[PDB]
């Protein structure tokens, strides 16, 4: 969903 | 006890109280007027250096005396009248004619080398030089001058990440000669960046220690373990020896900081990305927003660090491409120069390519920024976010960048747990307020907008799926029954932005 | 020994006692009128500097003489009459005048003393400014003034959660200049909030330290382990250096605090939510109830924070909706503004909707309040509650809010002559100000809206429908027996009057 | 208070101020022209030895007077004119001459001061001798000279590995006599070579200790555990006793070094491989 | 009842 939150 | 003013006098006249003075001369003259005790006088009469007896005399005095009298009535008698005249002059240009104090009794000792001492000791970072954003640094200095009178206040220099705030503050406390010495005696500049809950206590551990003398940096106890009420009391204690002290809180994330800063009645400059932390404070709050570098200032910035200015038309275009892409951003612009190697406009357009098909990682570099690339920053900016806002944000990918677009046009892709979608607007607002990720624009019609850097962040970062899902989930609502906004007769065909959609469809199929 | 006046004279006239004087001239005269001794005089007579003979003469003199006579009867004869004239003039301005200066002002800029130094050091929070509740902060300052003579006393500034008590206390000790300096010497403001049993001792540990000198905060021991009788004795010890000290006990939950406060004979302002803790104290217990912000004070409150006043009728109606929902409540009102973004009446009504179909979570925001939302506050208030009162409260959902309704109409939903219902509902209003009592025409209670919409999205979704049914049941069983006006007893049989909201509640519990 | 010249006079003329003088002769004259106090004069007047009255007169005198006048206007009248002539001559060689000596040489054999004592104590390595790369060591010394006025600056002597950078730095601070003493007061030469993340702090721990007095190296605490803001504040603390101090950062690999170097507003020569 | 009070 979020590649390691960014 | 004295107060911040009489102690500001005792602090301003310290180069002098060090050059000619001695506490033994006054211990005898002061035991009489009742401002000491025989341990007080014991502690000060037997001290190896004079700087010791002086620091203990001025510490003990600021706590002990009912007023700043019996120290004027002494520098006089001791033929050190050159002192008591200065302090009585300051106190008279304080009670009777206020204001007149900074120009008259405070300014005639400024020295562009004393400043550097106070900045360095106050951990102020080295101000940047080859370009200064005039406007902002000026208004910071102005609005700080307006408040130096105040007992406690917040100045919020808030903006996007890498937008240049801290640097602007570095210059704002380094440009004038007035702010430190004239308006404020000292500076304490501390980098926060706290996310944990222990961060907000550790910060003020290093405040408490930023205040403390080079002496009694030795005596530091296992303070790591000691209550909040006590670190706080220890501070408002140790805060006496620091008259008008400005506090820079570089990179505040937790509104807990702001609550401590406001319980401790501190004077604060605050660099931050999330603005809502200010609702935590009930007080004089003033704001200065660090906008994205206007198209012209970027030119100035380029010129500023040796950049060849265009000639061909498709060269000014190469650079307007860069300014659009790096949607006005100091940090990524700097990374850009630093990564422009041969310096040619050619390799500059090379980078302009590199940015869309490899993202920010095409230009990530060793830069004056603590960060290799802007993605490491927005990282943090995205973690703190409300879970739902993390979602809304996760979807604003599937838009057209650098385009002003309606709320309903957003209601289509943005999640929500009926018929009025303003909740979308509420989210898109929190989203612009909190890291400056969006961009609100009230009229002609309530519309938001996503910039290009703030987009290409999301490009190589959100789930490759969630992109294609947003594109299709958009293509559903897509039918129902230039410097000009897209009309309601024409929303059914977002195909106007086909270009910037063909690039995502091509993207999510690789 | 002297006293404050005569020592004020020997201290005041020192700039003077240095330019012209010498203790040797007086040593014989004092060895003589029998007020010195030849070692005393020895101590003052062989001294290198004149400042020595002077400092020892002024220290040494004060113990032996019953008064400051044989020093006026000396500067006269010695041609140093310009001194004895000052002192005789002063003695005339005190023996001959029964009026001087009182505790008031002669060294101005108390703006940095009391306002800056003592409030900050006593940990008093930075008073609110953009709006002040006149009446209450005023009555606080007044009623505090009446008591500064007293040795120990409780002032209970009690109300609902977020009802604004602490802020009023912030302002009452920050507005006037009398309370700190004139009426009381120092301030100690401590947040309690103790729920655990170790909290009531830890608190008074930080009192004990609020007392301690800037010196010997370093020397702080592992005091954490030492009996209560000793911490108490240690405070009333360290309480000598503290003449007239005011104690704010911000946020009391446990009556054990109050018992300690009452063993230590302290003078206490107390902000709290639960009012009955005062029964722990047998004493001048004095009370000030923080009522709900009237609709008009709410208007004032709105204006104060840049909020546009209505014009169309269904906008003033929108705002009476907001003031009604958040049943006069400072905190949720503030959160409300902070969350009103564009400032428009439109987005304001947006929130008015959001509040009924999403509860307090619809307006939760970063606010000067320690709490994200008032539900976070009431949380505790419900946890502290007697298990049975926790029950009664848990059922009072299914009533009509902002409606005054009889006890029997309540005996139907509240668990257990059923006056016991009334007893629970009394305890319930006393302890977090959760209900609302109204004695005549008939003993009737009422549930406000915030205190209702708390329970909505919080009580068990089933227990709602069960209370709705258990009521429509006993309503039917009373069936079977056969505005500024209360609902008559000929007509309890149809709660259908409040059908509108009963129908909404219904849609909630069953979906 | 005086200053460096007038205190250089009161200090220089002490061999002289012992053979013929007495502060009591001047005590009244100084209680008089309003530059002393009867306790000051008390402190100097009841003293057993003459060396007492003299050491207290020279200590006590410097705080009260705005200048060194009422001591020239005293040795004249007192038949001790051979003193006041020296001091008036000196005041003429400073009020009347805007040129004196600068930071240069008048106590020769800087061969053991700068060459021996400061280089060795600043841990500068023993310069190479059998060959010197003229051009480069020269350009280093020159370009270092241009900057001693500056408050903080980076000089990057960068090249390949074994390309000879550190050696050139060894020679540039060991060849001239200007860089250490004339242009910069002290030298601190530290090998970095940090690869780990704990290295950039340990380094500046040994900076912090490169600063510390021969005294209080004994008192060294378990300083290993204390925040970065504090080590930094502690250095810029201990950096007062260090006017114009040059920093060699031999072998930098991590730009974190350089960031610390730049927060601490240090003056740095840097040998490195990565530019 | 009382979802974690
Ligand atoms: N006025 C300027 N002159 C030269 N370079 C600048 C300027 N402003 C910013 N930069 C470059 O951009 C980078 C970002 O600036 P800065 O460090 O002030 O960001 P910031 O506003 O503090 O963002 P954050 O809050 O994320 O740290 C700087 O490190 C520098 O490399
Ligand atoms: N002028 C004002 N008067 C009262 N409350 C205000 C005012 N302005 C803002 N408020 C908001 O109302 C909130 C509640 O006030 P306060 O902090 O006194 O609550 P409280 O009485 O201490 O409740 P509790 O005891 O449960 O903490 C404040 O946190 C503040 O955000
Ligand atoms: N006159 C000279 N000049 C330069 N190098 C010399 C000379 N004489 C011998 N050498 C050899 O060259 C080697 C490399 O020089 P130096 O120690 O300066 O390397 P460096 O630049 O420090 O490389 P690194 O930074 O990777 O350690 C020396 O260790 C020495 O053995
Ligand atoms: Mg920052
Ligand atoms: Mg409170
Ligand atoms: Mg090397």
């Amino acid at each position: 969903m979020f590649n390691f939150l960014g | 006890m004295l107060c911040e003013i009489e102690c500001r006098a005792l602090s301003t006249a310290h180069t002098r109280l060090i050059h000619d003075f001695e506490p033994r001369d006054a211990l005898t003259y002061l035991e009489g007027k009742n401002i000491f005790t025989e341990d007080h006088s014991e502690l000060i009469s037997k001290m190896s250096t004079r700087l010791e007896r002086i620091a203990n005399f001025l510490r003990i005095y600021r706590r002990q005396a009912s007023e700043l009298g019996p120290l004027i009535d002494f520098f006089n008698y001791n033929n050190q009248s050159h002192l008591a005249d200065f302090l009585e002059d300051y106190i008279d240009f304080a009670i009777n004619e206020p204001d007149l104090l900074r120009p008259v009794v405070i300014a005639p000792q400024f020295s562009r080398q004393m400043l550097d001492r106070k900045l360095l000791l106050g951990n102020v970072p080295k101000q940047m030089t080859c370009y200064i954003r005039e406007y902002h640094v000026d208004r910071v200095i102005k609005k700080l001058d307006e408040m130096c009178d105040l007992d406690s206040f917040f100045l919020f220099l808030h903006g996007r990440a890498g937008s240049g705030k801290s640097v602007i503050a570095s210059q704002a406390l380094s440009k004038s000669d007035q702010l430190i010495g004239i308006n404020y005696d000292s500076i304490v500049w501390l980098k926060d960046s706290g996310t944990a809950p222990k961060s907000t206590f550790d910060l003020f551990t290093d405040i408490l220690l930023m205040l403390k003398s080079e002496d009694d940096l030795l005596n530091f106890p296992s303070v790591e373990h000691v209550t909040s009420v006590v670190l706080k009391r220890m501070i408002c204690n140790a805060l006496i020896d620091r008259p008008n002290t400005l506090f820079v809180f570089d990179d505040v994330v937790q509104e807990e900081t702001i609550r401590w800063a406001q319980e401790l009645r501190l004077r604060c400059l605050v660099t931050t990305r999330d603005v809502e932390i200010s609702n935590a404070a009930s007080q004089t709050c003033e704001f200065i927003e660090v906008t994205s570098l206007e198209i012209d200032e970027c030119y100035d910035f380029l010129e500023a660090y040796g950049m060849p200015m265009p000639v061909g038309e498709k060269e000014e275009d190469v650079l307007n491409k860069t300014i659009e892409l790096s949607s006005g951003n100091p940090a990524t612009l700097m990374m850009f120069f630093k990564s422009c190697e041969p310096k040619t406009f050619e390799k500059m357009a090379q980078l302009n390519n590199k940015l869309e098909s490899r993202g920010l990682v095409g230009v990530e570099c060793i830069t004056p920024y603590s960060y290799k690339s802007l993605a490491m920053a927005l990282q943090r900016c995205v973690e703190v976010l409300s879970d739902e806002d993390r979602s809304a944000l996760a979807f604003a990918v599937v838009m057209p960048p650098g385009v002003d677009i309606p709320v309903k046009l957003w209601s289509c892709v943005i999640p929500v747990d009926e018929q009025l979608d303003d909740e979308v607007a509420d989210r898109l607002k929190r989203l612009s307020k909190r890291g400056a990720l969006l961009s609100g624009k009230r009229m002609p019609v309530l519309t938001f907008k996503i910039d290009h850097i703030i987009h290409m962040f999301l490009k190589h970062v959100v789930d490759a799926q969630t992109i294609a899902n947003g594109i299709s989930i958009l293509e559903q609502r897509l039918l129902e029954i230039e410097t000009v906004i897209r009309p309601e007769d024409f929303p059914k065909f977002m195909q106007l932005h086909q270009k910037f959609y063909d690039s995502l469809k091509n993207f999510a199929c690789c």
